[PDB]
């Protein structure tokens, strides 16, 4: 069983096609778009310092 | 239009001075409260001297 679990742990496809039920994926976008949010707001404040 | 130029692009280094905006900040604190307590909220240089 430990051997099987290790083999499945290394298998990325098995993780993709098993244990997919959590809602964390939705939250990953909420957190990742923070870089876009920073670049855009900083660019707008740069439009405001220039004009 | 001249007032807009002062507010926005005055095409001169003086434009968008951050001390200039602090002067208005302190003036509006004074307007909020005649009493000293709230005027003491924000920094300024107070000069006292012998008569």
């Amino acid at each position: 069983v430990k051997e099987v679990l290790e083999d499945f742990a290394e298998d990325g496809e098995k993780k993709i096609k098993l244990l997919t039920g959590k809602r964390v994926q939705l939250a990953e976008d909420l957190k990742k778009v923070r870089e876009i949010q920073e670049k855009l707001d900083a660019f707008i404040e740069a439009l405001h310092q220039e004009k | 239009v001249l007032q807009k130029d002062d507010k926005g692009i005055h095409h001169r280094k003086l434009k968008k001075s951050l001390i200039d905006m602090y002067s208005e900040v302190l003036d509006v604190l004074s307007d909020y409260d005649a009493s000293y307590n709230t005027q003491d909220h924000l920094p300024r240089v107070v000069v006292v001297g012998d008569q």
